[PDB]
């Protein structure tokens, strides 16, 4: 199909993006002391 | 510790490193502008902007730079077609430049004031807390506004020193950017009389400065300090979201509608032109005053210019694009070459017929042709099998006045239907497809586009404004109600007045 | 708290935090600009509208 | 000259500020007699 | 629709998320039961729309 | 305007220009008017940047062994161009003792074409001339 | 590519659904 | 330097990564279509 | 020019996932109890 | 976009040279 070729890195980077984020943010909780 | 949606609370109680963030958005909004130009100087062709001006070429800046007067390349093309210019430092380069410049410069400022946040100048002489006095700072700030609105208005929009604007007849075929003196009259308030933007920057910056000596001199009524929580920066938030989005739902509507701030040769024409036929009315008239004065058919119609032509035809209207459609308005129906003439439909009997136009809500619309009053003539039919006015029926044939075509005629009833179909789009064109490998489907232009993320961007920020207004006036209970609410408080019967103790 | 050079300058322009005039001060005579402002805000769309048509008034691109 | 639309306008501002000058006259004047009573 | 002009519902025949589907059982079929072991193969219960009543119904 | 570059061979090369009838004096009232050969651009034995030419060279793309070769004939196969151009000269001043004369000049030939690769373009070139005549 | 990208976002929520359930914060009665 | 007493740690929970990640995933599920057009 | 298509993402992805996973790293370590 | 591309790689490595110079971890004898 002939699909826009920067679909690919849209989503691609519409997913990482906020995704590592959240990540960053929920890894550094954790290693908060307990 | 703070939840994600509240990490820049740590700024409230601290003027130097709010200052700080401010001078990091505004460098990243310079170079925003400074990249945005430097992308489209790239991707921009300069070489017609007859039929491929910027807004065909999905250009958001550069209206911008030449609405104000910045027209020229440091390669010597010049927007409005010259060669051989000399625009000085201030052409397109240079503002991209500049503004690169100014972010870096930003970026360095927000660094030394997040690393010395803590001057004397944000404390309080009394008390040693931090403490922005914001209604003097709004008079500081409203008479700098007000001395630079005036100062635009008075010598960059005149000429006096500086430029002037982008104006126009009233077709958009020789626009330029021209000193504008400024309307005194009642004209001074019609959006499409540009003078009235000259007047309203020099008055409104008046008053802006008297205001803002007001402003600097006479403190808040206390009764207002109160209400309005003077005393907290998020008041000033809540109010200049408010005025924001204000703005914000005014330049979407001068953008949709047209002014003399969006001008159709930096923008393309408006949805409302084709809405009244307003192009194909001028067309008109210009043909038969040159057939009145004794032109033949081929010569009148041979004297409109393309421009105007092309202004006549649905494929430039801003309300035919997509949401998810993107790009120039290039990639759809292709890059303009030339129009092909003006077509003339007719059928067997020699009666001129009309193909129906196709309005703007419409991706889709038959082929009907009407005689002069309007009476059903011919069409292509969907079912043929009591089909009565297909134009192999009809003997209707087709003949170009002006453009590629002039003085020829089809009969061949395919190739008839084929430019009957084009004609439902108005005016008819010759597009280069190939070289952007266009796809055929309507495309909005910088108008549409524009339109579009202001109006989105005007209602969301309604919700900011009702935010941070709310935050203001109830900062008392952001954490919860009182523990110990008063029952009596929110039954009924126990106070005369509602919330107020001491009405028993 | 850092003292600069400019921040001695500027100083004065910073120290009447929660300064005000008693009572209601100027509020009457800003609700009259506010009235006003009201009144110019619904002349111009009115204009813009074609709800108020005023001679010379011509809001079209033709005749700018 | 004051056309057809601006007589129209005034005529609109007028009554808008007829109903809103009313209404204030009329809820000033209730709240006057009717006041809330409250310890001394 | 039984009318042998076959639908595409699946990815790899050429649909994204918002066009995709299974498509329901033909209506030459109507209301009769059609579970796998009623057609001659597999590519016959495909064709014929096999799968959504396998899934309409395991789903009720 | 923009940045194109226009290469040319700006020439006169076998100019035949001639006078009006009756000319008994070169004088400010002189004109010549000719045409002249404008040969291509660069001669034969250049070579492109991938090594093709028209007397030497590749004849073909060979950084491409297996591409379809009509697509790029009209790279591969390198064509000498050989056109006319033509000139006036605007004889301006006389010397009538030394036979020496100057004036302005106007010549129109076509750009290189780089040996086929592409259409020319048309060029004026306008400037001053100076001529010293001497009987033979 | 298309077809990748789905299937791949896809199979992403249904691992969210396994850790969201398996490997959820467990609730505690304080 | 003196420290910043307006500084303040940063949280996101459990449960707030796997609600955010369900929220990115799906809207990307939801607009790849459009993107890919 | 035609470049590959995929150079983009590629190029995108080589930066952004072992980026992040430094900085994901660095974060929780500054966030550890000191 | 290639031009894009690599100009935003080197943009980021300046970039890090600022930090890595200005926001250093500072050395301390101790
Ligand atoms: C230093 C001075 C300076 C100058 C001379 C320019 C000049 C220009 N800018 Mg740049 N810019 C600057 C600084 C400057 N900029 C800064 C500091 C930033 C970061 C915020 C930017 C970010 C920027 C962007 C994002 C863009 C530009 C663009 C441009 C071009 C068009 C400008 C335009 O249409 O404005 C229009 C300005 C207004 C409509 C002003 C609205 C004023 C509001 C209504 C006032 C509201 C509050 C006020 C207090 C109310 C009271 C008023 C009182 C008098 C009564 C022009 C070349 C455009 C461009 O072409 O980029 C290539 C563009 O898109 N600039
Ligand atoms: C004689 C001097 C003079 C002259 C000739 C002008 C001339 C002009 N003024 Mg200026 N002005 C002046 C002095 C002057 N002014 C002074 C002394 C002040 C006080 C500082 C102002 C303050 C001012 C403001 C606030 C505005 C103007 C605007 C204008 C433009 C009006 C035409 C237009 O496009 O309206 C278009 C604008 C309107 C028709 C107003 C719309 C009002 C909306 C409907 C109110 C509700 C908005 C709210 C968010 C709800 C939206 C809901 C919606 C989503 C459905 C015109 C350039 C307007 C402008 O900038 O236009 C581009 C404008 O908004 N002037
Ligand atoms: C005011 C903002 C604005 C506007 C009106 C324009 C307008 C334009 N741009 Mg510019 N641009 C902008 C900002 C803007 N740009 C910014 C910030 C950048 C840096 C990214 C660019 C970089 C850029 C490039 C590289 C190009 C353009 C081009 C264009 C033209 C084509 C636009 C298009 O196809 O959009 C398409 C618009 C969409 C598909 C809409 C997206 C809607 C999003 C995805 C919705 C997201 C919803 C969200 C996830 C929901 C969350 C829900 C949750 C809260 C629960 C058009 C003139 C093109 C052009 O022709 O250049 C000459 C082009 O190549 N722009
Ligand atoms: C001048 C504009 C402006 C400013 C300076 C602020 C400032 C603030 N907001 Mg408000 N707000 C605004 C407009 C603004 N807001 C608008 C338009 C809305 C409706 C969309 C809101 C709705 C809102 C809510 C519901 C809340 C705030 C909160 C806050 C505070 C914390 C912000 C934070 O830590 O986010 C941190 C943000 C992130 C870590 C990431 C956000 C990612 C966004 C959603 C997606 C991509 C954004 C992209 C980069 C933006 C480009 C913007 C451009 C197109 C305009 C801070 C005082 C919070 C508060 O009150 O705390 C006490 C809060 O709960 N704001
Ligand atoms: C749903 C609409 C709505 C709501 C619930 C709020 C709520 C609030 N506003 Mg906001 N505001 C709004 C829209 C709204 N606003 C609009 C459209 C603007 C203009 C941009 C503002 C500008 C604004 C400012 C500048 C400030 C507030 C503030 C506030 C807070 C205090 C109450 C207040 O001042 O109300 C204000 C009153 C109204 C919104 C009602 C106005 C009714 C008008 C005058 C009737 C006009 C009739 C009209 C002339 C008829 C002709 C129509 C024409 C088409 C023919 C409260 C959070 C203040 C705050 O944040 O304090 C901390 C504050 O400083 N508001
Ligand atoms: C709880 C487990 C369960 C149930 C209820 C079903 C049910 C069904 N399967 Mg599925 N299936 C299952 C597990 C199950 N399956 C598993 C684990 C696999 C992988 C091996 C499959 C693989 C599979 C395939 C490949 C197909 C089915 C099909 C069917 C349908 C036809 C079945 C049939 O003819 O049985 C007939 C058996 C009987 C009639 C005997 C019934 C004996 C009981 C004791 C008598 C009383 C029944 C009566 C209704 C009482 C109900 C009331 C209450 C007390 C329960 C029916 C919807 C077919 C289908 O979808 O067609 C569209 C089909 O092609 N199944
Ligand atoms: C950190 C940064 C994050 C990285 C990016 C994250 C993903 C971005 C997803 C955005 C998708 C944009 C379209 C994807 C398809 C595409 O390739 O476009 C590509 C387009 C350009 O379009 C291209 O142009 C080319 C010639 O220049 C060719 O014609 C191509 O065919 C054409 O696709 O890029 C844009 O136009 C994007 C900017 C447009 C801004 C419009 C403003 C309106 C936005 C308002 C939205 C508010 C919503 C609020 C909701 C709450
Ligand atoms: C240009 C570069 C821009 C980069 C931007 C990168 C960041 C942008 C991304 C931000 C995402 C934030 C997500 C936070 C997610 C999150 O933290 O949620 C949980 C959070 C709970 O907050 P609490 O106050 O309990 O605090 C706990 C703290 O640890 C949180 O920090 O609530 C919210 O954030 C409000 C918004 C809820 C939104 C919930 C939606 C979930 C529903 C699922 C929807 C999908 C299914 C639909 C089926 C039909
Ligand atoms: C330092 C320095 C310097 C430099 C600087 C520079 C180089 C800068 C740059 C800058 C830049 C270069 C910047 C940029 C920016 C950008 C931006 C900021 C963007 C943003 C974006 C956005 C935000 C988007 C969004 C979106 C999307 C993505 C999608 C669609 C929708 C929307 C639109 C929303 C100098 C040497 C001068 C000097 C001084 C020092
Ligand atoms: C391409 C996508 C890129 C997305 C990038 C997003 C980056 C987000 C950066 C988050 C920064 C977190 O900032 C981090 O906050 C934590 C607390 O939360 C601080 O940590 C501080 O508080 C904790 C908890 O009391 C103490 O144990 C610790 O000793 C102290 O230093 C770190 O000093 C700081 O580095
Ligand atoms: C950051 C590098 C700055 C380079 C400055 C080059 C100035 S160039 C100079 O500028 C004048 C004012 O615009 C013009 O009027 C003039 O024609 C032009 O030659
Ligand atoms: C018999 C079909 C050919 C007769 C001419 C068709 C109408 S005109 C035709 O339309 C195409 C679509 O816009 C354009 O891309 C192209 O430039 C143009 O030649
Ligand atoms: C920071 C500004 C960098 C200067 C950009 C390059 C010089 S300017 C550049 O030159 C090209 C070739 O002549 C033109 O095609 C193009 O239109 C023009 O923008
Ligand atoms: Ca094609
Ligand atoms: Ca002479």
């Amino acid at each position: 199909m002939e699909v826009n070729q920067l679909g690919l890195i849209a989503t691609a980077l519409f997913v990482l993006v906020p995704s590592v984020f959240l990540i960053i943010l929920y890894v550094q909780t954790e290693s908060q002391q307990k | 510790g703070l939840p994600w949606y509240r990490v820049h609370t740590v700024l409230i109680n601290d003027p130097g490193r709010l200052i700080a963030a401010h001078l990091m958005h505004t460098a990243l909004v310079a170079g925003w502008a400074g990249s945005m130009a430097l992308y489209e100087l790239a991707t921009f062709d300069p070489s017609d902007p007859v039929l491929n001006p910027m807004w065909r070429q999905g250009m958001f800046v550069l209206p911008f730079m030449a609405r104000l007067g910045v027209t020229g390349s440091w390669s010597g093309w010049s927007i409005t077609g010259e060669t051989g210019i000399d625009p000085g430092f201030w052409s397109f380069e240079g503002v991209a430049l500049a503004h690169i410049v100014l972010s870096g410069l930003l970026f360095l400022a927000a660094c030394w004031h997040w690393v010395y946040w803590d001057l004397e100048l944000f404390r309080d002489p009394r008390t040693g807390e931090p403490a922005l006095d914001l209604p003097k700072m709004f008079g500081i700030h409203l008479f700098l506004a007000g001395l630079l609105c005036f100062g635009f208005g008075a010598f960059h929009l005149t000429g006096l020193f500086g430029p002037g604007m982008w104006v126009s007849d009233p077709y958009g075929l020789t626009g330029s950017v021209q000193p504008v003196a400024p309307e005194w009259g009642p004209d001074g308030f019609n959006p499409y009389n540009p003078g009235g933007v000259v007047a309203h920057h020099i008055a409104a910056g008046i008053v802006g400065i008297i205001a803002g000596l007001f402003h600097i001199l006479v403190r808040p009524p206390q009764r207002l300090y109160k209400a309005l929580r003077m005393g907290n920066i998020e008041t000033v938030l809540s109010s200049s979201i408010a005025a924001v989005f204000f703005a914000a739902f005014v330049v979407a509507g001068t953008m949709w509608y047209g002014s003399a701030t969006t001008p159709i040769e930096l923008f393309g024409p408006t949805r409302y032109q084709w809405d009244s036929s307003y192009f194909q009315q001028e067309i008109n008239r210009r043909v038969q005053a040159s057939l009145a004065s004794g032109a033949t058919l081929e010569e009148a119609w041979s004297a409109i210019p393309e421009k105007l032509a092309f202004y006549d035809y649905i494929g430039n209207n801003p309300a035919k694009g997509g949401l998810f459609r993107t790009g120039p308005m290039n990639k759809g129906d292709g890059i303009a070459q030339a129009w092909k003439g003006h077509a003339v439909f007719r059928n067997k009997e020699g009666e001129e017929l009309f193909v129906r136009r196709m309005p703007a809500f419409f991706e889709s619309f038959p082929v009907i042709l009407t005689d002069k009053n309007g009476v059903v003539k011919a069409d292509i039919p969907f079912r043929r099998a009591e089909s009565k006015y297909s134009f192999e029926q009809q003997g209707v044939t087709v003949s170009f006045y002006g453009g590629e075509l002039n003085g020829q005629t089809f009969t061949d009833p395919p190739t008839v239907k084929s430019y009957a179909r084009k004609a439902i789009f108005g005016e008819i064109f010759e597009f280069d497809t190939e070289t952007l490998n266009s796809d055929g489907i309507f495309r909005t232009s910088p108008r549409g586009w524009f339109t579009f993320a202001h109006a989105v961007f005007a209602l969301l920020f309604f919700f900011g404004h009702i935010w941070h207004g709310a935050r203001t006036l109830f900062r008392d209970v952001f954490s919860g109600i009182d523990p110990e609410l008063s029952p009596e408080q929110v039954e009924w019967g126990f106070y005369q007045k509602v919330g107020d103790v001491t009405t028993r | 708290a850092r003292r600069t050079w400019l921040g001695d300058i500027l100083r004065p322009l910073n120290s009447e935090y929660g300064k005000v005039a008693p009572g209601w001060g100027t509020t009457p005579l800003m609700a009259v600009f506010m009235g006003l402002f009201l009144v110019f805000l619904l002349i111009i769309l009115e204009i813009y509208n074609s709800t108020l048509i005023l001679d010379g008034v011509n809001v079209s691109w033709k005749a700018l | 000259t004051i056309t057809p639309s601006l007589k129209g306008f005034f005529i609109g501002l007028l009554s808008g500020a007829v109903v809103l000058g009313l209404t204030f006259a009329v809820l000033i004047a209730i709240s006057q007699i009717d006041k809330v009573q409250r310890s001394l | 629709d039984g009318i042998r002009e076959p639908v595409s519902g699946s990815l790899l025949y050429g649909n994204n998320i918002i066009t995709g589907a299974v498509v329901p059982s033909s209506n030459a079929i109507g209301l009769h039961f059609y579970p796998i072991w009623e057609a001659a193969s597999l590519d016959e219960w495909l064709y014929n729309g096999g799968p959504y009543q396998l899934i309409i119904f395991h789903f009720l | 305007a923009g940045g194109e570059r226009i290469p040319l061979l700006f020439t006169v090369k076998n100019l035949v220009a001639s006078t009006q009838p009756n000319v008994t004096s070169i004088t400010t009232s002189t004109d010549f008017k000719g045409e002249f050969n404008v040969p291509s651009y660069r001669t034969a034995n250049f070579l492109d940047p991938k090594g093709r030419g028209l007397a030497s060279g590749y004849d073909s793309a060979i950084a491409l062994p297996q591409a379809k070769e009509e697509e790029l004939a009209r790279a591969n196969v390198k064509r000498f161009s050989l056109t006319k151009g033509q000139i006036s000269l605007n004889v301006a001043k006389v010397d009538g003792r030394t036979g020496e004369i100057a004036g302005t000049f106007e010549s129109e030939q076509l750009s290189d074409d780089d040996m086929g690769a592409h259409e020319p373009h048309e060029v004026k070139i306008q400037g001053v001339f100076y001529a010293s005549i001497e009987p033979a | 590519m298309e077809t990748i990208t789905y299937v791949f976002i896809f199979a992403c929520i249904i691992a969210l659904f396994f850790f969201a359930i398996f490997f959820r914060e467990p609730p505690r009665i304080t | 330097m003196e420290p910043n007493p307006n500084r303040q740690p940063v949280e996101l929970n459990r449960t707030s990564l796997y609600l955010g990640l369900l929220l990115i995933l799906v809207l990307a599920l939801l607009f790849s279509s459009y993107f890919f057009n």
